[PDB]
């Protein structure tokens, strides 16, 4: 009999596998069952060891030996997934085949330090205005992203992608980076979607396919997050600036849930157990820029959170916020008032910093959010509407030219510079007579004028991100003659 | 082996079989019951006896009782030609007419549909319908999970739906009673003696009957999730016709399987649910649908008990259903039939690259009116129409109308909306909402455009008020 | 947290019932202006 | 009598955002007590069925 | 687990091989004598849910069962139980006399009257193992039900068959609703068609020996409980009988409808029943849930409820009818007990105790009882009257709350609403009913105001019934919409408001 590195199936049930032997087999390995199922025990009992199912293990009858092949949790490292649709199995994805991924690493990577860490000054290609605007990504950054049901979280993240994928496409010195984004707890219909449009957006061109299927393990769910760790950390300290996307995070939380309410671990709140802090947050913290001694390279980080009829306090929303660097609030009723993008503005917030900020957006925002602001001060007066003050009216109005130009297109990223310029009309007061209703399809004809006429100017604020007052003043009239004749 | 009873509380039983527990998904039949009684094997616990999930009545039995191993999951033959009885996932034919004997039979235990191998587009599967095509039109063969409650017009729209959709359906059909009133077993089988998309006697049985009735425990009531799926790929490949599936309802099935967790002991999810049970409910939605050589334009009810709009269960379902029908058991409240919770049900059927720019537009516009409609209601609350301004009654009397205009009493419904089915075009509910928009009814009452079908047709309706003033 | 648009309305207390009281009176008001309209515009069409 | 009217209005809804100040004042005050109460609640419950287990 | 036995108790006569003589089928030792909840030393030949009876002829219900150790049920109050009790197990389903000798007899679930009136003479024992009727053997019933209160027949209309479920909470007449039915029930009963001639059901669990004999009090003044089955549930019902109370209906409804009783069963409430078996598996430590209470509730009462069929020409034709009430906790729709009937139901009556708290009485919750039965069970002339009132009752109440036509129209509804009222204990025939609903629907009285109609419409009542009562039967009979008694309702009607002033 074995007892040192392989296991009889003493007693199961749901997968639950506690086997004897293999006692001195090591801790948290995924070794293969007496069906050959490759699978990880955490719950080492004093006669055994728990092991979960990696997925389901019908092909293992009761008292299966199963040989503690003494393996850890590795997974593949390198950008040749990026573009390839691969599961986190050595797996196809879409059935996208062999990325050219040879690879694996261990699950015994750890989170940068201090030092490890390196200074996020990467202005995220977001492809939503307000994305941007008020507050886009660092080098490395993290910010939640609270959402519902089909809420556009998906979508912002389209935006994101197809302003990222264009530099993913493309090779600009700064912008060059790794893309992989979870859809974690995705139905079939979805993921396909996913993948078909990552062709067609071209973001398959440069993109590590990640995401956890409803049908998808549990024990896979919780691996996942390592799975992307280990997958950002590649090109992190590949110097290569990464981005994950915890797409959804929930989903696994109840994953490990169950998994550890078989192992009779204790429930904690709503059965979440401390790993909420502990494995989550053993990811989580990561979320920063791989030091130039670590590489240079950036760790980015997009965690999904789903707004449980906004259940604010979440255990999950609780170590959430303690952890956010950053929150993506939704006004969904917004768009479902017709505003989508429906922003939670005053809602939304961003700890991260402005380390990554670009001075010329960066002094658009400084006045556009006073005036968001501002309009929101009093919005609630708008109802009323009539006797409005002057001062109240013409910020308002502000306020209405920007919930004009509040809105976001579906898939539809744009030129973050070109969101600025409109900004900087603003700022002109070059807007106030644009009627609200049409002032938005005005903005987007005034940037047609530009992408064709001033798109040299565009290019010329572009490359220059200084904004020279001759270069200011030359998109204005630019801006001015698109939009007087429009 | 063979297993023997030994100890149990009823079905949560590991009988004594000589030998070990069978592979898998075994599911054993009771030797010595009153009946064939196939138990499942579900708990791995050697002991040369499994604690098995028995599906019947474990009355009567005496300890000791040696029950007949048979190793894995029920096998019952499936296509298109077990079409015309009604039979049970066992096979057991409950239509009085003894086994309807297909060709088709195996296992229900089985994978989902393969990460390269399924099919990758969605069509809108257009019926017509007044508020779905308004606002969410559907597509082919997709996760359409009905969000209505109990007694809140699911079975009332599930009635006026089948009535629209089911005699036509694009090939053979499914619909399973999952947990139905008996009551409504027996009215169902009358009613599809009298519907003829299946046809009792006839063989117009374009469609297939199935029975998870209440009275059903959940031993069974629980379980004919596998038979679903399963006949669903037969009507992928077996049955192999353009199916659309009906199963009601789900709420009492995983809330059943939740009912066993106890049994087995496994722990009670935040609903008490089994801790798996979302994970089985996830995967039990990822079987069967539209591929290669597979479709399933499958109807799925999303039950939505003590109207608990955030339920864990309610949670589940949001979680896979690639469709959204948002009942307003509110609007109904208010009158409404149809009474769907309209800004919040989603499908991509609505959406400028799909409903076209004009159709998403105008129904994002509407969702932004009515939920105006909504703001302004308590603003008015406040202070009312006295104060309701040019762009305001106008907005209000508008919203209304929109209202109004969105329900349409059925010819089913007939039978207690008296008013009989509107057929409603697609072109004709646009050109309503594009009227609308405009206002088409400004000195005409929106009373007209409730209840009703075509725009024109409540014109129509104004006028007859005109008369009947 | 967040407020709704008819957040009182959606809970509908007695300030909603007023708010559905109100809208009979005020929408009932129109309405017999619409249906008088009506009756006008019949009575126009008739010659 | 309308400079009355329009100042009687502004301080009747004076009085009235007091009186609504005050009864949100309770009224969030039972809100977290039923907040923590429930959560607590369904804490408790499952402590019971973890005991049942 | 506990080794029950791994103590000599039968340890000693094991290593001694002193226990072969134990009865090992059907009797025993106890394996456990403790909280009534009865494990047995062997008799794991006893059939599973069989019938077990002690020494102290005791009844057990053995459910749980280790090898030969058992959860048996004790059915009695058992203060004088004894460790290692015998236990000669019945090994039976449990059944009991049935037969309308019960009928106008009231005894317990297992035949045990508690009034002096005698053993069981309800005829056969029936064991309640009763599962759901067949798709041949159940289809579409219509046929109209004793509703005999104004509005109960007129919106909810009351059907042969039809399983009611009345929401109304604590002290809401409850009791007071399943009087009025019984009234109502009693005119019908009290008629020789023998599927009017209800010879049917009706309990109030929890019931205590003060409640039952006010109970008895009324329905033996009532006459009609010669014709009728109650059993009082008191204050000690035991959990094992108060839980198969309800399946002692299901077995007693099969043995008449299923012999084409047109007969209905009034069993309230199943929450008390939740209470009761979940006071078993806690003396049984069985896994609890939402309120402790057990999540398989859903089939287990389903076992009852969801089985509603109403005797087709296949069960005899009658009618296994039930009347289920609700009980709201504080209006807690997602109440175990309340969400179960919620996710149960198909179709409801609510009544509103705060129509009551504003004083109604009748108050029943109008638009929240559901009634998808339909009028379907009612007169074709109540049919038709409804029709109107449906929304005439809807106006009265969508502007409830104050165009002086729209004044007019909602003075008229509260009037009618007014009208639609009842007393105390005073449930009728529906021909008064649809009197009152012609009287509405020509508006007879809604210039009479209100107040002057409070006995402007006791007073049209008696001079129609002084003046029609011939033709109330006539259209009673006929049933069908008669313009020849409409017009004599017309000028009966001139009569009792227009005499009236």
């Amino acid at each position: 009999v074995d007892l040192e590195e392989t296991g009889r199936v003493l007693s199961i049930g749901d997968g639950i596998a506690r086997v004897h032997g293999l006692r001195n087999v090591q801790a948290e390995e995924m070794v293969e069952f007496s069906s050959g199922l490759k699978g990880m025990s955490l719950n080492l009992e004093p006669d055994n060891v728990g092991v979960v199912v990696f997925g389901n293990d019908k092909l293992i009858k009761e008292g299966d030996i199963v040989k503690r092949t003494g393996a850890i949790v590795d997974v593949p490292v390198g950008e040749e997934l990026l573009g390839r649709v691969v599961d986190a199995l050595g797996n196809a994805i879409d059935g996208k085949g062999p990325i050219g991924s040879k690879a694996r690493r261990r699950v015994g990577l750890k989170a940068p330090g201090i030092i490890p860490r390196i200074s996020v000054r990467e202005p995220m290609q977001t492809g939503i205005k307000a994305v941007d605007s008020l507050v886009p990504i660092g080098r490395g950054q993290r910010e939640l992203i609270i959402g519902d049901r089909q809420t556009g979280k998906t979508s912002i993240a389209i935006d994101t992608i197809i302003n990222q994928k264009r530099f993913n496409d493309g090779t600009d010195e700064k912008k060059k980076l790794y893309c992989i984004y979870v859809a974690i707890g995705q139905k079939r219909s979805t993921v396909a979607q996913l993948v078909k449009r990552l062709t067609d957006a071209d973001a398959m061109k440069y993109t590590i396919v990640v995401s956890a299927t409803a049908s998808d393990a549990a024990p896979l769910q919780y691996l996942a997050p390592y799975s992307g760790c280990s997958m950002g950390e590649y090109f992190r300290d590949n110097g290569k600036h990464a981005l994950i996307i915890y797409d959804d995070l929930s989903k696994q939380a109840v994953a490990y849930r169950q998994m550890s309410l078989l192992l009779r671990r204790p429930p904690g709140r709503e059965a979440y157990p401390g790993d909420v802090f502990y494995l989550h947050s053993r990811l989580l913290e990561r979320a920063a820029k791989m030091n130039d001694a670590f590489g240079g390279g950036s760790l980015t980080a997009l965690p999904v959170i789903e707004t449980q009829a906004g259940d604010v306090s979440a255990y999950i929303p609780t170590n959430v916020i303690s952890i956010t660097d950053g929150q993506i609030f939704l006004e969904t009723e917004l768009f479902y008032k017709g505003i989508r993008p429906a922003i939670n503005v005053g809602l939304s917030v961003s700890r991260v910093g402005s380390a990554a900020q670009t001075r010329a957006m960066k002094q658009v925002a400084g006045t556009m959010k006073l005036e968001l602001a501002q309009y929101r001060e009093v919005a609630a007066f708008a109802q009323f509407g009539s006797d409005l003050d002057a001062a109240t009216q013409q910020l308002l109005s502000r306020g209405v030219r920007l919930t004009e130009l509040l809105k976001q297109g579906q898939y539809s990223p744009m030129a973050i510079e070109e969101q600025v310029a409109v900004i900087y009309a603003g700022v002109r007061g070059y807007l106030d007579k644009l009627e609200p209703s049409k002032i938005t399809k005005f903005e987007n004809a005034f940037l047609s004028h530009v992408i064709s006429q001033h798109q040299a100017l565009l290019g010329k604020i572009r490359t220059d991100g200084k904004i020279s007052e001759e270069s200011d003043a030359k998109l204005k009239e630019i801006v001015t003659n698109f939009l007087a004749g429009f | 082996t063979t297993g023997r009873i030994v100890a149990v509380i009823g079905a949560v039983v590991d009988v004594q079989f000589d030998e070990g527990l069978p592979p898998i998904l075994n599911a054993l039949e009771v030797q010595g019951r009153e009946t064939r009684l196939v138990l499942e094997v579900a708990q791995h616990l050697g002991e040369s006896t499994v604690r098995t999930i028995a599906m019947d009545g474990t009355e009567g039995l005496v300890r000791g009782q040696k029950v007949l191993d048979s190793g894995a999951p029920i096998r019952i033959p499936v296509g298109p030609e077990t079409l015309g009885r009604i039979m049970n996932v066992i096979g057991e034919p409950i239509d009085e007419r003894g086994p309807i004997k297909t060709k088709q039979f195996a296992a229900i235990h089985a994978e989902a549909p393969e990460f390269v191998e399924m099919s990758v587009e969605q069509e809108i599967l257009v019926t017509g319908i007044k508020v779905v095509d308004l606002l969410a039109p559907y597509a082919k063969g997709g996760k359409i999970g009905l969000f209505g409650g109990a007694g809140v017009g699911k079975t009332v729209l599930i009635m006026e739906l089948i009535n629209n959709v089911a005699k036509a359906h694009g090939g053979y059909s499914v619909f399973a009673g999952v947990g139905e009133r008996t009551r409504e077993g027996n009215d169902l089988y009358h009613e599809m003696i009298e519907s003829g998309v299946i046809n009792l006697k006839d063989a117009t049985s374009k469609v297939a009957l199935v029975y998870g009735q209440m009275n059903e425990p959940p031993g069974a009531r629980a379980r004919v999730a596998l038979t679903g799926l399963t006949v669903a790929e037969y009507f992928r490949d077996q049955e192999g016709q353009d199916v659309l599936l009906f199963i009601d309802n789900i709420f009492r099935f995983t809330q059943a399987g939740s009912e066993v967790s106890a049994l087995l002991g496994r722990i009670p999810s935040a609903v008490g649910y089994q801790p798996t049970l979302a994970t089985d409910m996830g995967t039990m939605q990822e079987r069967i649908t539209t591929t290669k050589k597979g479709s399933i334009t499958s109807v799925q009810a999303i039950y939505v008990p003590a109207d608990d709009l955030t339920d864990p269960a309610p949670a589940t379902t949001f979680a896979h259903l690639d469709a959204t029908t948002v009942l307003s058991r509110a609007i109904a409240e208010l009158g409404i039939y149809p009474a769907v919770d309209p800004l919040d049900s989603t499908s991509r059927i609505m959406d400028p690259n799909i409903v076209g720019s004009e159709h998403y537009d105008v129904a994002r516009g509407v969702q932004k009116i009515l939920q105006d409609y909504k703001s302004l209601q308590d603003i008015i609350a406040i202070l009312g129409m006295d104060e309701l301004s040019e762009e305001d009654k106008l907005t209000v009397s508008r919203a209304r109308k929109i209202q109004r205009f969105l329900s349409q009493p059925f010819q089913v419904a007939e039978v207690f909306t008296g008013h009989l089915g509107k057929l409603v075009p697609l072109k004709e509910t646009i050109k309503g909402f594009q009227q609308i928009l405009a206002g088409e009814y400004d000195h005409l009452p929106e009373q007209a455009f409730y209840m009703v079908g075509p725009i024109e047709e409540a014109v129509a309706k104004a006028d007859k008020l005109a008369e009947e003033h | 947290v967040r407020s709704s648009a008819g957040a009182v309305r959606d809970a509908g207390g007695a300030f909603g019932k007023r708010e559905q009281a109100e809208e009979e009176r005020y929408f009932r008001a129109r309405a017999k202006e619409q249906l008088a309209a009506l009756k006008k515009h019949h009575e126009n069409e008739i010659s | 009598s309308t400079t009355s009217e329009q100042s009687a209005r502004m301080t009747a809804m004076d009085n009235a955002s007091k009186n609504a100040s005050e009864m949100i004042d309770k009224l969030t005050l039972t809100f977290n007590r039923t907040r923590q109460a429930v959560i607590t609640k369904e804490l408790i419950e499952i402590i019971s069925g973890a005991a049942a287990l």
